[PDB]
């Protein structure tokens, strides 16, 4: 459980760097978590670190779609137990617009009444969802993880009761919340990417550990270096 | 020869 420590007068600059601390705190996490997830604890370092620099806003981004559902029925963004919102506390036109997309994901999950059991393996999907356009080092011991944890959650959602009749369309409506994450995350990564480059002109403060991300990830991104994978596009 | 905090997280 991360806490924000949200202080200082209510700007976009302090909140946004609220935020990047915050996201350095829990990255963290994600990477203790990655370390020790089967299938990627073998690829290449260089391949570990390619997919975690790719997918770390993903990441970030379905795990507080899963804290909102929990902790509020998706009625607020539930960034950490300090630091709860919606679009509707947004002044700037870019910033409602994002907090909007985030809201309308996280309600997909009270929509599908998504599990605890769903949600373990979409993440690790999210963490496999964006390689180099010419492939990572070991590109074949990727596909066949990749391969591993979708036929995991196909078999996870055909196979229970709960789902008795509509296991098929489920899967299939999971695979479309994965998809339409790309879409999300490329506008947060956006105006991630316009914050950090305008850090000093617009105050806004990132930790260590997204600073050094973001510069090895933004020249990929930038030279369209970067390959999203879909299921249904 | 700096290692990023990424790699010593992964690496330790
Ligand atoms: C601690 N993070 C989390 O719990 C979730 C992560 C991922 O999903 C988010 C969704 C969301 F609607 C907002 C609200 C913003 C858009 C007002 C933020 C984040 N998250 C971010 O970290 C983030 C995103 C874009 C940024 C920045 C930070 N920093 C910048 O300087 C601007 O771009
Ligand atoms: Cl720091």
């Amino acid at each position: 459980i991360v806490y924000a420590g949200y202080d200082k007068p209510d700007t976009a600059e302090n909140l946004l760097s609220t935020l990047n601390r915050l996201a350095g705190k829990q990255m963290i996490q994600v990477v203790k978590w990655a370390k020790v997830l089967p299938g990627f604890k073998n690829l290449p370092l260089e391949d570990q670190i390619t997919l975690i620099q790719y997918s770390w806003m993903s990441l970030l981004s379905f795990a507080l779609s899963w804290r909102s559902y929990k902790h509020t029925n998706s009625q607020f963004l539930y960034f950490a137990p300090d630091l709860v919102f919606n679009e509707e506390k947004m002044h700037q036109s870019a910033m409602y617009e994002l907090c909007q997309g985030m809201h309308q994901i996280s309600l997909q999950f009270v929509r599908l009444q998504l599990t605890f059991e769903e949600y373990t393996i979409m993440k690790v999907l999210l963490l496999l969802s964006t390689i180099p356009k010419d492939g990572l080092k070991s590109q074949a011991a990727f596909e066949e993880m990749r391969t591993n944890y979708i036929k995991e959650l196909r078999k996870m959602v055909t196979k229970s009761p709960n789902n008795s009749g509509q296991s098929w369309q489920r899967f299939y409506q999971l695979t479309k919340l994965l998809d339409s994450m790309h879409d999300l995350v490329s506008d947060l990564l956006e105006f991630c990417f316009y914050t950090f480059r305008e850090s000093h002109a617009l105050k806004v403060e990132f930790p260590a550990m997204l600073v050094e991300i973001i510069s090895d990830q933004l020249p990929k991104v930038e030279s369209g270096n970067a390959k999203p994978l879909y299921f249904h596009r | 020869q700096q290692k990023s905090l990424l790699q010593q997280l992964l690496t330790e």
